[PDB]
RNA sequence: GGAUGAACCGAACGCCGGGUUAAGGCGCCCGAUGCCGACGCUCAUCAGACCCCAGAAAAGGUGUUGGUUGAUAUAGACAGCA
RNA sequence: CAUAGCGACGUCGCUUUUUGAUCCUUCGAUGUCGGCUCUUCCUAUCAUUGUGAAGCAGAAUUCACCAAGCGUUGGAUUGUU
RNA sequence: AGCUACCAUCUGUGGGAUUAUGACUGAACGCCUCUAAGUCAGAAUCCCGCCCAGGCGGAACGAUACGGCAGCGCCGCGGAGCCUCGGUUGGCCUCGGAUAGCCGGUCCCCCGCCGGGGUCCGGUGCGGAGUGCCCUUCGUCCUGGGAAACGGGGCGCGGCCGGAGAGGCGGCCGCCCCCUCGCCCGUCACGCACCGCACGUUCGUGGGGAACCUGGCGCUAAACCAUUCGUAGACGACCUGCU
């Protein structure tokens, strides 16, 4: 069976505007501007509103393998209008037993040192995508803020940081230590 | 992106099979492949047809999906197309595509005649505005 | 064809456009084969690799000097598969051979000139849209081709002499069709002449 | 048994007469052949398998193709039959649109060859009916029923790839 | 002051996988890639040229190192427009590969 | 059936064409690679094996038994008089690799150095490099000359200087100079160009190409051993005493 | 013809020309599909490619497709949000 | 506590590193055990690189995956494997 | 002295795609999910480097033959030829590219007079189209009309530029000499009209090898053996030396 249309149309907000260009979506907000393209995905955009930006996706003719791609683009677009509006805030709390972590921020919060992990001497470097910002949050005794428009920058940022945090040939269910993601927040909380 | 669509009243066009260089019209659609089509005022009984013979065309009639032949010849007649199809780019270009196959060997020489006479005068043009356009000396 | 047939390589099936080819040079066409690096391979980027490092492993145990001689270069990879589709064991198979030449970007004797590309052999046309393929170039760089590097800049060099190149032939392009309406008193007589007998719709 | 474009034929026959019943009931049954020589070979062999008829023990008085009677109509059709897969048999009720009896039987022979590798003496066609679109059950059928449908070619793969074998311009798709 | 003749290829003699019939040979005319295309060119005569050492007779001509081989077309082999051709003698293994003219002496039309 | 006792192999598999070298030389085969961050300066010089000794020092490597201690070390002595450079070759890079785009040489070349041209300096006239040598006087020449450094300035990516050894200074029965191509790194092609340039017909003392206390590899040509046995050649084990076709070979 | 093979498939044999087939084939080697072939299925980080035949099982899959049975659903399914 | 680790009763395979079964090649002869030397290959991985699980607190240990690149000894006894 | 021993001393290396595996986003399945599309980290694995040899594989550069007739190269397409090897029978002098999109053109902005952005105009079964385009060959004599007359043609001179990935190629100036010829439609006749016959028509002054004459510009060398050396070595080969 092929279906002849899985059409699924996403809203935008006034405040941002979308410019398509082939298949690659423009996002431009107030937060900053988000490009992504869909050339992988065989699929016709068209953009509804003139008067409310309706944007609507379709596929013709697919099976059951690929109209799961037509929503994974309007979650994908929903994530790049959510950025540009609110942007993506990442809350990492780091866990220790008898060894505090020691967390220092280097230059522009785009670089990360992890001193006393486990109470081993070695230094940790870990560095952040481009354009996302981590920094020490005020707010609690152990909290890191990374805060960026992409999603997928942020959350691939804040996973680097707690797979490097990882323990080795001991027993991962009575050691937790390492810095693992809290609650993945927003910005301005509009 | 997409703009001509299949669908009820499209005029297609016969691009191969027993009846290739014909307009067409669809009266309804089977088996993602195939389709109800029925050109009356091209001489194109009602029958079915793969897409793979069919070019969408821009003309798209109005008539309800599986009517008749009756309403499809009226729909036809009325708001023709063939005067329509004749005047557009394509047909002309299907039009000049046979007589240059059928052109004579007599046919052929005029033609050489002419395309020598025409080229030399527009390429001296092209020359004349070469040298016209020359003249620029700016800082 | 008594002249020299020249195909880009761009957006191609390896085993589509050799067997295309390897016909041809066995019919006395000599044929040349620029940009090998662009040949597309079906099949995902990790399969097609797989495929090659098996190649790899098959030597001469007895003495390697001797083995297959597996050759990383793009255009030589091409040659090798055209190689397997002639009878390259006999003196016509050779002679045929020799009538191929291959390339890795486009040397200066093919630049200036327009290349032909082959419908029946490309990945748009022979591949469906949703199916996985490799490039050679990608391909060749990860096996052991030491000329990725400096073919993309060269190519760079060339595709912008192209340019200019190009936009000079607009511009005479541009010159012409403002030319034609200024001679038009004096050639609508050839120009209707045309208009009878198809050409110059 | 074989393909190629099948046909309707409906097929008369009975019993020979013997001096127990002078005249045997006719029977009427629709095959689905070639060519009337399987029609005919075809009828004998499911008489076989229903009464206790035999090919030499009775005669065919009637042997014709069956003209479909709205050929020019687009209609659903319903077909139920058996078959034997490689372990074991079942029965199926599938669902095709073509305008003649005889090419939907002819598309059910391709979909059961493709989609189970059921050759064609496996496939056993009981009943053929054409249905009404409400009470169609298969989702690929009932997309087809749209009074305002639509869709365009979205990608139209060149077919004459070798004519011209070798030219200067890629080939374009959209349309 | 023309070429005058059809460009043709000798692509092989007509053959099976594991035999050989020398007798008669296989040519590619080039433009003719279909079937019905070949009608024209059944029956019309075929000449392969080709030059030696020694110097030859030229009918109405001056002695040259000229040699030439008649044959005709007979049939098209396959649907792809191949055809068929059989000669006086039949052609050299060398030649394979090599262009044969196609003289349209035997015009139908 | 496999062998009872698994052993490593004899002899490294990374040097199995066991043959004479086909140079006396010893090619460097791989320079620095260039970045052109650093100054100009030179890669590569020549020396000649006078002998070895051994020295004593102090050791400054802290946590070691030997530090703050005295220790010897075996030494190698190797004579190095400073090179003349003679010529230029800008390399160009082809999708086939590297080629000779063009030379350019320099005038009034040494007596020993004209010897590397030459199998037979006795009966010959001397007569390499006179005509070339003619073109760095007249108009034509050094026109030309330019031209050749232009395209190289745009065209090359590597340039490298060739050099011979002052043998005159050794106290060697040759007498025979060394030429050998060195890499120019540190700079822009136009930089080092410029300064290959300004050091032509120059003495190159060793100073401005190495320092002190700093790490460098060596390229050159073993000692000669003619034939040698499997023994020897390979290091195998040696066969018993009893052996009847002899024990210096290997048995299977 | 089955790449190759005493038995398999076809067919048995004086020397030749023409035409037509069998079994099998028609991307290249290599003769033939360079048909605008038809319908679907299938992605394999050891795919699959034809009697003999030259290599695989029981058992699993929420990969995908078809079908059977049963059940729920505008007297509102199912899922998410207390 | 079925399945951390084991698998009775049953059941389907794999391997040709054993011993069987057969006698197709070799009887106008292919040198028959074992040891020494020496090279390569395989993985059904003993150890080493990287991982998952455990009735893995650490340590020690077991199971499993990617994996054959490197390494896998010196001796008494016996011709011995 | 030479050879020599973990029996003494020295030295032994960087990168990439990635497996297993752990994850990101995210549907399928308005939930979840490492997976379907798309991303990350990842190794004694693999490959490359480093190192070892260097193709019936290329590159650049030098010097290129006598003091006596003595060879040779380059320039002449200079002439007359001899022998051999054969193929061929108009050219295209070029964008990048995507295919669920393109192509061309135009107005405003910034990029140093031209590119690239955005409005607009057109085309899209590609017609500013390789199913295409250009040249197109019987030749001359009267003979008019249109095309031109800022024109063409010089194996005619000197200069300039671009092209280096294999540039061996392309373009442009200034001077001199020819025709006012060639392009099309017309007028006017002529040519061996060789009496039906094939290999005709092209690249083409084809390529290669001697060799005669003929002008100018020219250059006057190495290799190998023998000998020597021993950084080498079975012999060869290799490193060397010789008013
Ligand atoms: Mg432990
Ligand atoms: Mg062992
Ligand atoms: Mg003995
Ligand atoms: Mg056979
Ligand atoms: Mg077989
Ligand atoms: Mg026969
Ligand atoms: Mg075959
Ligand atoms: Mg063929
Ligand atoms: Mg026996
Ligand atoms: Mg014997
Ligand atoms: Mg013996
Ligand atoms: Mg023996
Ligand atoms: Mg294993
Ligand atoms: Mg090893
Ligand atoms: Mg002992
Ligand atoms: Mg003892
Ligand atoms: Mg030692
Ligand atoms: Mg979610
Ligand atoms: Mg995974
Ligand atoms: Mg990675």
């Amino acid at each position: 069976m092929k279906t002849i249309l899985s059409n699924q149309t996403v809203d935008i907000p006034e405040n941002v505007d979308i410019t398509l260009k082939g298949r690659t979506v423009i996002v431009k907000g107030p937060r900053g501007t988000l490009r992504r393209d869909f050339n992988h995905i065989n699929v016709e955009l068209s953009l509804l509103g003139k008067k409310k930006k309706r944007l609507r996706v379709d596929k013709w003719w697919g099976n059951r393998k690929e109209l799961a791609t037509v929503r994974t683009i309007c979650s994908h677009v929903q994530n790049m209008i959510k950025g540009v509006t609110l942007g993506f805030r990442y809350k990492m709390r780091s866990v220790y037993a008898h060894f505090p972590i020691n967390v220092v921020i280097q230059e522009n919060g785009s670089l990360v040192e992890i001193r006393n992990f486990l109470g081993e001497k070695y230094i940790r470097r870990v560095r952040m995508r481009p354009g996302v910002a981590c920094s020490v949050s005020q707010a609690q005794k152990d909290e890191l803020i990374l805060e960026g428009n992409d999603i997928e920058l942020v959350s691939n940022s804040a996973a680097l940081i707690q797979q490097a945090t990882t323990v080795k040939n001991k027993d991962i269910r009575k050691f937790l230590d390492g810095i693992y993601v809290s609650e993945k927040g927003t910005v301005q909380q509009a | 992106v997409f703009r001509r669509f299949v669908e009820v009243g499209r005029v297609a066009y016969v691009s191969f099979g027993p009846h290739a260089g014909k307009l067409v019209a669809i009266v309804d659609v089977i088996d993602q492949n195939r389709a109800l089509v029925d050109g009356p005022c091209t001489q194109v009984r009602r029958q079915a047809m793969p897409f793979k013979c069919m070019q969408l065309t821009d003309f798209i009639l109005k008539f309800p999906h599986s009517a008749h032949q009756k309403y499809v010849r009226q729909a036809w007649q009325k708001a023709d197309i063939n005067t329509k199809w004749a005047a557009t780019r394509w047909a002309k270009k299907i039009e000049a595509r046979e007589r240059k196959a059928k052109m004579t060997d007599f046919d052929r020489f005029k033609v050489m005649k002419a395309k020598k006479m025409r080229n030399r005068i527009i390429k001296n043009e092209v020359k004349k505005l070469q040298k016209a356009a020359l003249l620029k000396a700016s800082p | 064809e008594v002249q020299v047939l020249v195909l880009d390589g761009r957006g191609h099936l390896l085993g589509r456009l050799a067997a295309i080819v390897a016909k041809q040079v066995l019919l006395g066409r000599k044929v040349v084969v620029v940009r090998c690096e662009g040949i597309n391979i079906s099949g995902n980027f990790y399969r097609n690799k797989l495929k090659y490092l098996a190649f790899l492993r098959k030597r001469m145990n007895t003495n390697p000097s001797r083995g297959p001689y597996h050759f990383r270069a793009p255009s030589r990879i091409f040659w090798r598969t055209v190689r397997g589709m002639l009878p390259h064991k006999t003196k016509r198979g050779q002679a045929a051979l020799d009538r191929l030449k291959v390339f890795d970007g486009i040397p200066p004797p093919y630049d200036k000139k327009k290349r032909m590309v082959v419908p029946a052999a490309l990945k748009v046309v022979r591949l469906k849209p949703t199916r996985k393929f490799a490039y050679l170039g990608r391909l060749a760089h990860e096996v052991g081709w030491k000329y990725q590097a400096v073919t993309a800049t060269l190519e760079e060099k060339r595709k912008e002499k192209a340019k200019i190149h190009y936009r000079k032939k607009k511009q005479l392009m541009r010159l012409r069709k403002q030319a034609e309406k200024n001679v038009e008193k004096k050639i609508d007589k050839y120009t209707e002449v045309l208009k009878t007998h198809g050409l110059l719709v | 048994k074989a393909s190629g474009t099948l046909r309707e034929y409906k097929v008369v026959g009975r019993c020979l007469p013997t001096p127990k019943c002078h005249t045997p009931p006719l029977y009427r049954m629709r095959i689905f052949a070639p060519n009337h020589v399987v029609a005919k070979s075809r009828f004998w062999y499911f008489v076989s398998q229903l009464k206790k008829m035999k090919k030499s023990s009775g005669e065919i008085v009637y042997c014709g193709q069956v003209f479909e009677k709205s050929p020019l109509r687009v209609k659903n059709f319903g077909i139920w039959l058996r078959y034997d897969s490689r372990s074991g048999t079942h029965n199926m009720y599938r669902e095709y649109r073509d305008l003649t009896t005889a090419g939907a039987v002819t598309q059910c022979y391709r979909d059961m060859g493709a989609r189970h590798r059921a050759r064609a003496h496996s496939i056993q066609i009981m009943k053929v009916e054409e249905i009404a679109a409400s009470k169609c059950r298969r989702p690929a059928v009932k997309q087809f029923h749209d009074s305002k449908i639509k869709f365009p070619l979205p990608h139209r793969v060149l077919r004459r790839q070798h004519k011209p074998r070798f030219t200067t311009k890629r080939p374009n798709t959209f349309f | 002051s023309g070429r005058l003749w059809s460009k043709a290829i000798f692509a092989g003699y007509k053959r099976g996988l594991r035999n050989q019939r020398e007798h008669t040979a296989l040519l590619k005319i080039e433009g003719v890639y279909a079937r019905d295309e070949t009608e024209f060119y059944l029956g019309k005569r075929c000449a392969y040229v080709y030059k030696a050492k020694n110097n030859t007779v030229t009918p109405g001509g001056k002695p040259n190192k000229t040699r030439v081989i008649w044959g005709k077309v007979t049939r098209a082999h396959g649907n792809s427009g191949m055809v068929r051709a059989k000669f006086r003698s039949n052609l050299p293994a060398k030649a394979i590969g090599h262009r044969i003219r196609v003289m349209l002496y035997p015009s139908r039309i | 059936s496999h062998r009872k006792f698994s052993a490593p192999r004899h002899g490294s598999l990374g040097f199995l064409p066991r043959k004479r070298s086909s140079r006396h030389r010893g090619k460097v085969k791989s320079f620095p690679k260039d970045d052109p961050s650093k100054p100009v300066h030179l890669t590569a010089f020549l020396g000649y094996k006078a002998g070895m000794t051994h020295i004593v020092r102090e050791v400054d490597r802290p946590g070691s038994k030997v530090n703050k201690k005295e220790v010897v070390e075996a030494v190698t002595i190797v004579e190095t008089p400073p090179m003349v450079v003679v010529g230029i070759v800008g390399y160009v890079e082809t999708p086939r690799g590297l080629r000779t785009f063009k030379t350019v040489f320099a005038e009034h070349i040494s007596d020993e150095c004209k010897r590397r041209f030459y199998k037979n300096w006795h009966k010959s006239k001397k007569k390499a490099f006179t005509k070339y040598c003619k073109k760095w006087q007249d108009e034509d020449g050094k026109k030309q000359l330019e031209k050749d450094f232009s395209s190289m300035k745009k065209y090359c990516q590597v340039i490298r200087v060739i050099a011979h050894t002052q043998m005159r200074l050794l106290p060697l029965r040759q007498k025979k100079a060394h030429l050998m191509e060195i890499q120019v790194n540190g700079g822009t092609v136009a930089e080092k160009l410029d300064w290959a340039r300004e050091r032509l017909e120059q003495q190159v003392p060793v100073n401005q190409v190495f320092g002190q206390d700093e790490m460098i590899d060596v390229i050159g040509v073993t000692k000669g051993k003619g034939y040698k046995g499997v023994t020897s050649r390979w290091h195998t084990k040696k066969l018993p005493r009893k052996t009847h076709r002899g024990l210096r070979k290997v048995a299977c």
